[PDB]
């Protein structure tokens, strides 16, 4: 780790500077270095984990899909044969993902997950556990596809076990999960129906329950119900 | 896409 | 050279695919390569390269203006100490920005300017090698500073005197030349006065010149021509 | 910032 040399304060500190200057590969790489620390994260260091990896797989995804979408067109029949160019620097961009992937789930195994017993900190390690999956199945396609699928569906059953037990439905970790979950089902699972009920019942449940909420409580829990409601709208 | 978090 | 192993043709391919995906440090890495092979550039070739790098420090500068906008803050009567961290991360951009910048001078210098003849590309590379001498003019502060300065404002000097000599007013290198240069003088130089007359003598002169061009070549001429006056609006 | 190309 070529972070070990560096204080875990300064690492944080370096994080929230580089999330700043927008360069969310130095910030995944300085969180990178304060898991393996070794020390639990704080809610704050959680999110910064994760938003630093979300920023950077996002744009992996997003270069694959273009890439993805020029390969099958040069596969089209019609097309002019421009070589094994497309899909090389497809395949470039896909192991790198596969790499980045890869990475954050074994900081999950190494040991985040296993030390979580907080609901917020264990079902917010389990939602990752299945988001990483799920953009590992996204470029799947070998005879280990089902399996990718399988831990992603696991790891996101994990963690609605125990939201559904610990958490109200309000809170924006569940409503996160439920929301990313719901995709898994249409996008990855071929279970449209599925996703439709869990998005359609977790904005009912969490509707019904933001009477309880302070006035941030509730700004936080209805930016995400409207997510489940955007999503509902694109698929009815 | 659909919307995630 | 880890491109070494690969066509030209297929560097040059590759680079248009990473343009599309938005993967500019890929871009740049695989215009490397090409000029690497060691042949001449051809137009569309040239631009590549520059569409590359430009994205990727354009990406460095950024981020350390931000950082060292933190770090002046930081340093002001009032502020909490809050360690070494913000000066050691703006110098780690630093040093990164500093080494895309030598990387493209490099290029220049081995052996791009030296086979180039034709006004079209010397120019090119000459405003390029004033371009990447005024990026690590943003960021110097040591005993060379000066001599950046000069490296930058000699380079656009031959510039401007060969687009003067070999190209018409309106010619697009000839312009965005003379806005980068302007830009030296206002920003780097310390010369506002400078930058002032170079931008409107620029303009008005291919003011002149734009009733020889066809639709295609009007359009190219006044977008420039519209930066230039920007500029001017932004300084007076 | 002023423009640059
Ligand atoms: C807007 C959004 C996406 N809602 C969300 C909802 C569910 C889940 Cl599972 C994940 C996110 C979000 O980020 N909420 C959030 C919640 C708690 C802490 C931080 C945070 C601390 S620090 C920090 C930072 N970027 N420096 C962010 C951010
Ligand atoms: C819009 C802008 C910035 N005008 C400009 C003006 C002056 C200077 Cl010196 C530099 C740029 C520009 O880019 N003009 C341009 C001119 C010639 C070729 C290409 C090109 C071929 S291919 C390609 C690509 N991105 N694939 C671009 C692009």
């Amino acid at each position: 780790g070529a972070m070990g040399s560096m204080e875990r304060a300064s690492l944080i500190q370096k994080a929230k500077l580089a999330e700043q200057a927008e360069r969310y590969e130095d910030m995944a790489a300085f969180m990178k270095g304060a898991v393996e620390k070794g020390e639990e994260l704080s809610c704050e260091e959680r999110n910064l984990l994760s938003v630093a990896y979300k920023n950077v797989v996002g744009g992996q995804r997003a270069a694959w899909r273009v890439l993805s979408s020029i390969e099958q067109k040069s596969n089209e029949e019609g097309s002019e044969e421009k070589g094994p160019e497309v899909r090389e620097y497809r395949e470039k961009v896909e192991t790198e993902l596969q790499g980045v992937c890869d990475t954050v789930l074994g900081l999950l195994d190494s040991h985040l997950i296993k030390e979580a017993g907080d609901a917020e900190s264990r079902v917010f390690y389990l939602k990752m556990k299945g988001d990483y999956y799920r953009y590992l199945a996204e470029v799947a396609t070998g005879d280990d596809k089902k399996r990718i699928i399988d831990s992603a569906r696991s790891a996101y059953q994990e963690a609605m076990d125990i939201s559904k037990k610990e958490m109200p439905p309000t809170n924006p970790i569940r409503l996160g999960l439920a929301l990313n979950f719901s995709v898994f089902h249409y996008e990855i699972a071929n279970s449209p129906e599925e996703a439709i009920s869990l998005a359609k019942t977790t904005f009912d449940e969490a509707m019904a329950d933001l009477h309880t909420l302070s006035e941030d409580s509730y700004k936080d829990s209805t930016l995400i119900m409207q997510l489940l409601r955007d999503n509902l709208t694109l698929w009815t | 896409f659909p919307a995630t978090v």
